[PDB]
């Protein structure tokens, strides 16, 4: 029993696991399509940089909490705290976590570190914080590029911008690299797959994987197809960060 | 915040006193102070205070799903919490040894002893079994803590009543303390420890010490014994060589206190009784 | 000099904004935003920010009242929201909040546990609603409970049926079935300044600079829930029922902006 | 860590195909591999690599399965990544890394085809079995990884599951029925249970079984998972650096030679081992 | 007029030179921050191109500056600050400095006395000196009689005048408090 | 390469080193008394002669006995070696003539009572004295290294013990 | 099932006044500044000694007048057939631990080391009895190993009580069955004890003997330790020149 | 490529190979020395109940009346004169705070270091911010000790030029304990290599310039044929201290010498690195008798 959140029930199990029915399978359609992307930079008021990202049934938030007090060893930090809202996903769980939101902070710090530029914030930490109020796919890029806009945003320094692009894998018969999924089409797959560069200098910046299967060849079309994603991608964040600075040009 | 610091004059004019064979506010050595043993309103409280050291102990009951390896005893929850008005120092999850030694030679002392039975406070073995916690409070802290935690957790468990209850195969009834009489416990014997100090590596030995002897002793033996010179746990800390003899005598030494506090303790319990059987919601015992 | 550069705005009737000391500032709502959660509802005042997703699940109730379906609320302040807040586990602000929510879901009785019994001693739904600042320029508790109302007022449930053959439910997320609510509580802030001076709906600075606070809940029967009211340079009756007048009206105000938006879809 | 100087030799060394202990940048060092080091598990191994020395132990216990899946068990992984490694662990340093080794092998087997669960299940829904997987790390020189995850497979290859029937009854009684035959338990397949291979990038030139001083010469590290036959199973990176997209395949190919190597190898050895005998007489820290 | 982004490049070496919100790479230079750049001109006619995020610009109180400040914490060495108006701008990067003993009258007297000049809670306007190194703390100066406090609230909650150099009074009710007033 | 005895003796350099080191390797100082080894300090501090050799108590004499005993062994050793060294004024070369001068200066009494005892000028005496206490600190340093500490507060005591009103007063010019 | 078979034999196939053989070696791990291991029959504890080293994070604890010990305890989750979790941090783990410290502060001669870490770790990989004892015995031979001063092995057992005589050095199975265990800890040359812990019921009379046997199998724990240790500093040395 | 495994084979304890029965006196905690009248105690002992009580495991040493201990393993206890390499770890306002095997944090004060070239005047505030743009952390000195406190640390120094920072090279830890205590800790190989063998447990290896303090990074590549030598030099210290002897210049060179048949990475599987420390240790013995 938590002492620190109100007495509830000591477990509770959701109802679909009780259901009777086949779900509804996607089908068809053009494995080099990206969903339709809505990318905001200066969401939020009480933060030095924020950004809001919504790819389909996904919606993310990032704010930048900035430089704060805590060469080689003088040399910044930036600490990121991934979080799910506990109405996210089919399931609930409590939230704390403890073994998926610790796995994708670490991979949002291995992808953030080398874009950013540390040299000039030595002896400060930045308070990255991700949230993710709904899944519906690719939820570790979203949060990857939503990141990326908020510090983008708040104006610290960088070298590239970062954008992700998540990939599935059809357990059909004839296996095809599926691009941007849908939270049924990754359920329902056998391989995923999360890719995350710095376009200007083409340098990947953090990726990941795993798989009921594959091989070195299928893995390698997976790689470039979503770099291309995410180049065909990154001028909707472009466009962003321009208006947002429009906005704030007007502001003052 | 912090504990004011021990002067020299004070740590070396008590190890004097001891070298002469003298306490501070008048008494021997193998003394305790008076012990005061207060009871509330509600089955299941005490307030048992030796001199300056008050420490509360309630008693609770639940019904709960055993634990599979044991299907027909219950369980017992014990637990001591230190209040930050018992010292200045005793701050949240700050001084966590103490807690830790404190709560497992209490546990060790009570549950290991086999002191209440587990067993009778069975009512469907394998489905829902009682659950006795008690919950210890220090609030003042002057001295010997162990001695009056576990006096206090002894008056509670032998002056606590549970809630009657009926059974028939599964159909299982509880009833309210005003619709039937409360049923007490099952103890078997009530053991409660004793504390000796040990002073110059061994040569000097108290009783009940307060929080100076506290501050300048380099270590502490616990021995918990019954009416019946029964052993039931004993514990050496603060790095400290003492010998055989030693631990013999203290021994002999608990065996004597024990009995007188156990004799205290049935006095005021049998006081208390007789109040409630006359209109009066309390019960007094003292040294 | 940030108090004295306010009670010069203050004297003049008015705030460094443009708000005239009883009145709030721009409300707006958003329902059903959420597809993966039973009830979604965004609420925002100008600045601040909130969001309640509720979930439903099954559970098993108590022996004392197995017809009742438990609703637990937990608010949730991250360090995103202000930067008061830090990576962590809850602090006291949520906790209070936590507990405020859910002392008002059981005294107002918006909804009946009762109407979430299945099959008593055996199931009964559990209604997780999980509340997220996201800007905590202040007020936060009035956003809150609204955001609460919304989430709960759109949340649709399915049904369920048991059989005796298979001695377990099924359920039909084909079908289903809103939840009946029958209070509407709507909550209104007051920031009391030295002795005299109550604003309405305090951002973050006015509650900074401020000598006490208060909240109050008006359901719509001429009633309250809650008079919170937690330390303060003092109060008389008369600094009281002038609240409890701008609190009727605050409950008109957002129940018809409720009432347009659930029609609106 | 360590100056600048001595990451300028070690980078000439390598971009010069030789390193300190004069080995090129596809060679790996003798890991000593042992099997049967505890008792009182169902399956035990240890590994020491260089001087990064890790034990394992296999514990198949009795449990419910997992409602998504009851028609087949699985397995848990725990990390006791011990200060006993360096004192810069503790009941809360330590955490970190034994998080991340934990979730990095469980993405190796959300894989369906590495350890066939099904054969794991005694009556669905009801019972089944679970392999609790309980790594202990005792020293830390690099390429952990690599040797985590032969330590987990020797354990597994090493691993003695007993038969029971679990056999019901009406009025909820419930009777489990072993099999008093220690000789006769079963023997779960190893052949995909895959192996780590950690590709650390130095200068322009990557590196296998990174020693620490090395690492931290390093930028980027892809850890890849392989099986015998030459699939990839996962592909991860660690690193507080960049990437390029070409170097990638080259890393992949590597991992999948060294992997093939590692693989041969450990069976090889693992066969020896088990034909001696109790005769091996099972020297271990001793 | 253009924004620009932390990846864009925007010009060869050999057509301008990296200012600020920049860096490097072959042959080309490259942005670092989401903002408006500006290449300006020297009479040498190379161009200097910087981007910047006019949000809070920049701000350096130098030398010769009149900065006000409050003062937090004191003790018989030094009294500490944090800088509020650099002039009449204000800036919500308040920056932390810090006033010395002797540097506290144009008389340096060492007879001067922190808790007879300044105490916690009152404002005062002063000259910086040092910037600092490690934790870039503004060491500020009072050596002028035209500088110190200015604003002082009483015993508990009056403002007080400056009647003289080294005296201040609450209207209200009458009672000397010590400070280095100013002018 | 050096050895221990190097490093104590090195810490040395007011007077011969060797034979002090000898005194301390071979148990001397170690069941003597504080003023004692100020006594036996003096017997190399000082090096004039005197008209009339004194006569000493045996609390005081014997010491010199076995000092004399380790002199004539660096003696032999150093004849084996041939450093063209006679033994007789090795051994001579330390004068114990101011022995029970500074042992009654050390028990705490007066110049006067001091200056008469001896047919030797005054200088002569602090000077005496003023190497022997920079002996005596250098000694505390030496004991100080090896790891005693018995050692080191005698002598410390032994120097709290000779300075009293003028062997160390100030100079007039500073 | 038994514990004392009329005879006076044991389960194992000891008596009651012998032990089983410990096993040991110092020197595994070469990372450290001290290292041992031990096996007390099927118990395998491991322990670690990083030396008297700096205190980092000041915090305001490096004691000026001593050194500081800090010596922390572990029970692998797979040492006892039912798998537990959370080694660390539980309420007995810490228990261990000062024990432990309360033991090497006054064996670790600390006088000599102010200012400084002592950091001693103990794993037990393998229990089955005599849990405690082992890790003491481990850290003592990982203190030897790191050349740390220490007035004297500080050997520990543990004895028990049954039928009207004395046990040495239980196992786990008449651990459970809940007879009186008496574990303790003593230095040898002078006879004293450093740590005494014991639980179960028992009449009073009935504890000088326990005591004393308790002693006794410690003094041969001794003999058997300091064997080894000899052989290995004798080896040692062969092996300089 | 290659890789191999192998399971693991049991020691063979007690050096039964060489045969010597040393005429010591080992001891461990506990052993009663001889009690006598008045015998002074050193490192490695105390007193009980007027009797010598050893305190740490090694052979007892009698000076002509001192009595102390000579431990296997300790942590660089220090001395006066003594070279040193370190490992730098902190830089305060007033000093440089370096790491060796010691039991506290080694000194450096910034009135040590010496100055490029002989540029000696005194030390300013601009040499305090300097301070660190010369000696970053983490960077490696080799020194000499200046002093030994009361609370245990070691303040130590630069006598010349040929000590200071150090190049690229490379560098073992090992036990203080293995370098026999002479003179010339610095040599210079005819391998073609230099190394540096401090009084404690690090070792250096550098290769050896030609023209003959640390003020410049000359961090230029390494010819093949003088990293090869580097790197058979480290693992062979790294074998003659797996075995358990004494480490100085005859014994590296002639390990060296025994390696060139076993190639360069060949001469860490513990067969060849037994007979090749039997080979060095045999003809040590005999040359030198």
């Amino acid at each position: 029993g938590d002492h620190r959140r109100i007495r509830g029930p000591e477990e509770s199990q959701p109802p679909q696991l009780y259901a009777a029915d086949e779900e509804e399978a996607p089908g068809t359609r053009d494995p080099t399509r990206l969903r339709p992307v809505y990318a905001r930079a200066g969401l939020l008021s009480q933060a030095k940089g924020s950004a809001y990202l919504e790819a389909g049934g996904t919606k993310v938030l990032c704010a930048v909490s900035g430089p704060r007090q805590a060469p080689a060893a003088l040399r910044g930090r930036l600490l990121c705290d991934f979080r799910r809202a506990p109405f996210a996903g089919r399931r609930r769980r409590a939230p704390p976590g403890g073994c998926e939101e610790r796995e994708l902070a670490l991979a949002l710090q291995e992808a953030l570190e080398p874009a950013v530029r540390l040299g000039r914030y030595p002896r400060a930490q930045l308070e990255v914080s991700a949230l993710l109020l709904e899944d519906g796919g690719s939820a570790l890029a979203a949060a990857l590029t939503a990141a990326a806009l908020a510090l983008a945003d708040a104006g610290v320094e960088m070298y590239d911008l970062v954008v992700g692009c998540g990939l599935s894998l059809a357990p059909g018969p004839a296996p095809t690299w599926l691009l941007d999924p849908t939270r049924l089409e990754e359920e329902r797959a056998a391989a995923g797959l999360t890719v995350a560069l710095m376009p200007v200098l083409n340098q990947v910046a953090g990726l990941l994987g795993s798989g009921e299967g594959g091989l070195t060849e299928s893995w390698a079309e997976a790689v470039r197809l979503g770099l291309e994603g995410c180049q065909r991608l990154y001028p909707v964040l472009q466009q962003s960060l321009v208006r947002a600075a429009r906005r704030r040009g007007a502001a003052a | 915040m912090k504990e004011t610091p021990l002067s020299n004059c004070e740590r070396r004019f008590l190890l004097r006193a001891i070298e002469e064979k003298k306490r501070l506010d008048g008494r021997q050595t193998y003394d305790y102070r008076n012990i005061r043993i207060s009871f509330g309103t509600d089955y299941g409280c005490c307030i048992v205070e030796l001199g300056k050291t008050r420490v509360l102990g309630q008693v609770s009951c639940e019904l709960v799903s055993p634990k599979l390896n044991r299907a027909t005893e219950g369980i017992l929850f014990f637990n001591l919490e230190l209040s930050q008005m018992a010292a200045p120092a005793f701050e949240p999850g700050r001084q966590s040894d103490l807690l830790v030694k404190l709560n497992r030679l209490m546990e060790r002392c009570l549950r290991n002893s086999k002191c209440i039975d587990t067993e009778s406070l069975c009512v469907v073995a394998g489905e829902k079994v009682w659950q006795i916690r008690v919950d210890l409070h220090l609030l003042n802290h002057d001295g010997n803590i162990i001695d009056a935690a576990s006096i206090a957790a002894i008056v509670a468990l032998c002056h606590f009543r549970r809630p009657d209850v009926s059974v028939q195969g599964d159909e299982v009834t509880l009833y309210t303390p005003e619709e039937r009489d409360p049923v007490p416990l099952s103890i078997h014997h009530m053991p409660i420890c004793v504390s000796f100090a040990f002073f110059q590596q061994g040569t000097y030995l108290l009783v009940d010490p307060n929080e100076r002897e506290e501050r300048v002793m380099d270590g502490l033996l616990v021995i918990a014994m019954n009416k019946h010179r029964e052993i039931c746990t004993i514990q050496s800390s603060g790095g400290i060589m003492l010998l055989k003899d030693q631990v013999l005598r203290c021994s002999k030494i608990a065996g004597v206190k024990v009995a007188e506090i156990t004799e205290l303790i049935l006095k005021a319990l049998e006081n208390d009784q007789k109040v409630r059987k006359e209109g009066g919601k309390f019960g007094f015992a003292e040294s | 000099e940030p108090l004295e550069y306010y009670r010069r705005f203050l004297k003049e009737n008015c705030r460094p904004d443009g708000r005239e000391l009883g009145e709030f500032r721009t409300t707006t709502v958003n329902i059903g935003s959420i597809s993966t959660a039973d009830g979604s509802a965004l609420v925002k005042l100008g600045n601040t920010t909130v969001i309640c997703g509720v979930k439903a699940e099954f559970a098993a109730p108590s022996t004392d009242a197995p017809d009742k379906g438990y609703v637990v609320p937990n608010v949730d302040l991250p360090p995103l929201c202000s930067s008061r807040f830090r990576s962590g586990p809850p602090g006291e602000e949520a906790q209070v909040a936590s507990q405020f929510i859910a002392d008002v879901i059981e005294n107002s009785q918006i909804i009946q546990k009762e109407d979430l019994c299945i099959s008593p001693g055996k199931l009964v739904w559990v209604l997780y609603c999980d509340l997220i600042c996201l800007d905590y320029d202040g007020n936060i508790l009035d956003a809150c409970t609204f955001a609460l109302l919304a989430a709960l007022k759109n949340v649709q449930l399915p049904e369920v049926t048991i059989n005796e053959e298979t001695a377990l439910a099924e359920v039909n997320l084909k079908k289903k079935s809103y939840l009946n609510i029958r209070t509407h509580p709507v909550a209104t802030s007051f920031a009391v300044f030295d002795d005299t001076l109550l604003i309405v709906d305090p951002t973050g600075e006015e509650e900074h600079l401020a000598t006490g606070t208060l909240t109050i809940v008006m359901d719509e029967e001429g009633k309250l829930c809650c008079l919170h009211k937690p330390g303060g340079s003092g109060l008389t009756g008369a600094k009281l029922q002038d609240c409890m007048s701008r609190a009727v009206t605050r409950h008109k105000e957002v129940k018809k902006l409720m009432d347009e938006v659930i029609k609106s879809m | 860590t360590l100056s600048e100087a001595e990451k300028v030799y070690i980078v000439h060394g390598v971009q010069e195909d030789l390193r300190v202990d004069g080995r090129g940048c596809e060679d790996y060092r003798c890991v000593e591999v042992e099997t049967d080091v505890v008792s009182n598990t169902s399956g035990s191994a240890r590994v020491k690599l260089g001087h990064t020395d890790i034990l394992v132990g296999v514990k198949a216990e009795m449990g419910t399965p997992k409602l998504e899946k009851p028609n087949e068990g699985y397995l848990e992984f725990f990390v006791d990544c011990s200060a006993s490694a360096t004192p810069e662990f503790e009941g809360r340093g330590g955490d970190d890394l034994g998080t991340e080794i934990a979730n990095t092998l469980y993405r190796i087997f959300n894989n369906k085809s590495s350890v066939d669960l099904k054969t794991l299940c005694i009556s669905p829904r009801e019972h089944c079995w679970v392999l609790y997987v309980d790594v202990l790390l005792l020293e830390c020189g690099g390429n952990l990884f690599d040797a985590i995850s032969i330590a987990v497979k020797a354990a597994l290859f090493n691993t003695r599951i007993p038969r029971v029937r679990v056999l019901e009854d009406e009025e909820g009684s419930k009777d489990i029925e072993l099999s008093d035959d220690p000789y006769d338990c079963i023997r779960l397949s190893v052949e995909n249970v895959p192996c780590i291979v950690t590709l650390c990038k130095i200068g322009y030139r990557h590196v296998v079984d990174a020693t620490l001083q090395e690492e931290a010469c390093s930028l980027a590290s892809l850890l890849v998972s392989v099986t015998s036959k030459g699939v990839v199973t996962c592909m991860r990176k660690v690193g507080k650096g960049s990437l390029d997209p070409e170097s990638i395949f080259e890393m992949m190919e590597t991992g999948k030679r060294v992997g093939k190597v590692l693989h041969a190898s450990l069976q090889s050895v693992v066969h020896k081992e088990e034909s001696l005998g109790p005769k091996r007489q099972k020297v271990g820290f001793l | 007029v253009r924004y620009c982004i932390p990846g864009e490049r925007l010009c060869n070496l050999e057509e301008g030179s990296p200012g600020s919100g920049t860096y490097t790479r072959h042959g080309y230079i490259f942005s670092s921050l989401a903002g408006c750049l500006m290449k300006s001109s020297e009479n040498g006619a190379l161009p200097v191109v910087s981007v910047v995020r006019e949000t809070e610009s920049q701000l350096l109180p130098d030398v010769g500056a009149i900065v006000t400040c409050k003062v937090s914490s004191i003790n018989s060495r030094f009294a500490k600050v944090h800088i509020l108006y650099v002039g009449s701008m204000p800036l919500k990067n308040s920056f932390r400095g810090t006033i010395r003993k002797e540097d506290v009258r144009a008389t340096e007297k060492d007879k001067v006395e922190i808790y007879k000049s300044f105490r916690p809670g009152d404002i005062v306007l002063a000259k910086v000196i040092s910037l600092g190194d490690a934790q870039s703390n503004y060491l500020l100066t009072t050596a002028e009689n035209e500088l110190g406090v200015v604003v002082a609230h009483s015993e508990s909650g009056i403002q007080m005048v400056p009647i003289s150099w080294c005296e201040m009074q609450c209207p209200k009710t009458h009672t000397k408090e010590f400070r280095k007033v100013a002018r | 390469v050096i050895e221990m005895k190097g490093r104590v003796a090195c810490e040395i350099s007011s007077a011969d080193e060797l034979l002090l080191t000898e005194m301390m390797f071979n148990g001397l100082f170690n069941d003597l008394s504080a003023e004692q080894a100020t006594a036996l300090l003096s017997c190399f501090v000082f090096q004039e002669n005197s008209s009339e050799m004194p006569k000493l108590t045996e609390q005081l004499a014997g010491p010199l006995r076995q000092m004399q005993e380790c002199a004539k062994r660096i003696a032999k050793v150093s004849a084996e070696a041939k450093l063209e060294i006679d033994e007789e004024t090795y051994l001579s070369s330390f004068k114990p003539h101011l022995m029970d001068v500074v042992y009654t200066w050390a028990t705490g009494a007066t110049f006067a009572h001091i200056c008469k005892m001896t047919d030797v000028f005054e200088g002569s005496i602090i000077r005496c004295m003023r190497r022997l206490e920079e002996l005596l600190r250098q000694m505390c340093q030496a004991a100080k290294a090896i790891g005693n500490t018995e050692l080191e507060n005698k002598f410390a005591e032994g120097i709290t013990k000779i300075k009293r009103d003028i062997v160390f007063a100030a100079s007039l010019y500073l | 099932l038994e514990l004392l078979s009329d005879q006076g034999y044991r389960v194992d196939g000891r008596r009651a006044g012998e032990l089983r053989k410990i096993q040991a070696r110092m020197g595994v791990f070469a990372q450290a500044d001290g290292s041992a291991y031990i096996e007390q029959g099927n118990t395998k504890a491991l322990a670690v000694v990083y030396g008297p080293h700096e205190i980092r994070g000041s915090r305001a604890r490096a004691l000026p007048d001593r050194a500081l010990v800090n010596c922390q305890y572990s029970s692998a989750t797979f040492s006892t057939g039912e798998r537990k979790r959370r080694p660390h941090g539980d309420r007995k783990s810490c228990e261990m631990g000062l024990q432990l410290r309360q033991t090497f502060e006054a064996a670790i001669l600390t006088q000599l080391h102010p200012r400084s870490q002592i950091d001693i770790y103990v794993q037990v990989l393998q229990a089955d009895g005599g849990t405690y004892a082992a890790c003491v015995n481990a850290a003592t031979l990982a203190v030897l190993d790191a050349g740390i001063p220490m007035r004297d092995f500080v050997c520990a057992c543990s004895a028990g009580f049954v039928d009207g005589t004395a046990l040495a050095d239980l196992s786990h199975v008449e651990e459970a069955a809940g007879g009186p265990q008496l574990a303790l800890a003593l230095l040898p040359a002078s006879g004293q004890i450093a740590l005494l812990e014991m639980d179960a019921r028992l009449h009073e009379d009935h504890l000088e003997r326990v005591l004393e046997a308790a002693a006794q199998a410690a003094r041969d724990v001794h003999t058997l330790l300091d064997r080894v240790v000899r052989q290995h500093v004798r080896e040692a040395s062969i092996l300089l020149g | 490529m290659a890789m191999e495994m192998r399971l693991p084979v049991a020691r063979k304890p007690l050096s039964e190979r060489l045969g010597r029965d040393t005429k010591k006196h080992l001891v461990v905690p506990g052993d009663t020395i001889t009690t006598d009248t008045g015998f002074m105690r050193g490192h490695g002992t105390y007193m009980g109940e007027e009797k010598l009580i050893a305190s740490v495991a090694g052979s007892v040493e009698r000076v002509n009346k001192l009595i102390c201990v000579k431990a296997l393993k300790t942590r660089y206890i220090g001395e006066v004169g003594d070279i040193v390499v370190g490992r730098i770890t902190e830089v305060q306002q007033k000093r440089w705070k370096v790491e060796t095997n010691s039991r506290l944090d080694s000194v450096l004060l910034l009135s040590s270091m010496n100055l490029p070239g002989g540029e000696l005047r005194r030390r300013s505030a601009e040499d305090e911010l300097a301070m660190r743009g010369f000696l970053q952390e983490g960077d490696l000195i080799s020194a000499e000790v200046q002093a030994v406190f009361s609370d245990g640390a070691v303040s130590l120094h630069t006598r010349s030029l040929k000590y200071g920072k150090l190049g690229q090279g490379v560098l073992v830890q090992v036990s203080p304990s293995l370098v026999k205590r002479q003179k010339t800790h610095f040599h210079d190989l005819p391998c073609g290599a230099s190394v540096i063998l401090g009084n404690n447990g690090f070792i250096w290896i550098y290769p050896t310039p030609e023209h003959k303090g640390g003020f410049i990074a000359n961090l230029e590549p390494v010819s093949l044929a003088d990293r090869e030598v580097i790197s058979r030099l480290r693992n062979c210290i790294i074998s003659l201290v797996t075995q358990r002897m004494m480490l100085y210049d005859t014994s590296i060179l002639y390990c060296y010498e025994a390696s060139l048949p076993h190639q360069i990475k060949d001469i860490l599987k513990p067969e060849i690195m037994e007979e090749i420390v039997m080979e060095t240790r045999q003809r040590l013995l005999e040359q030198e008798g």
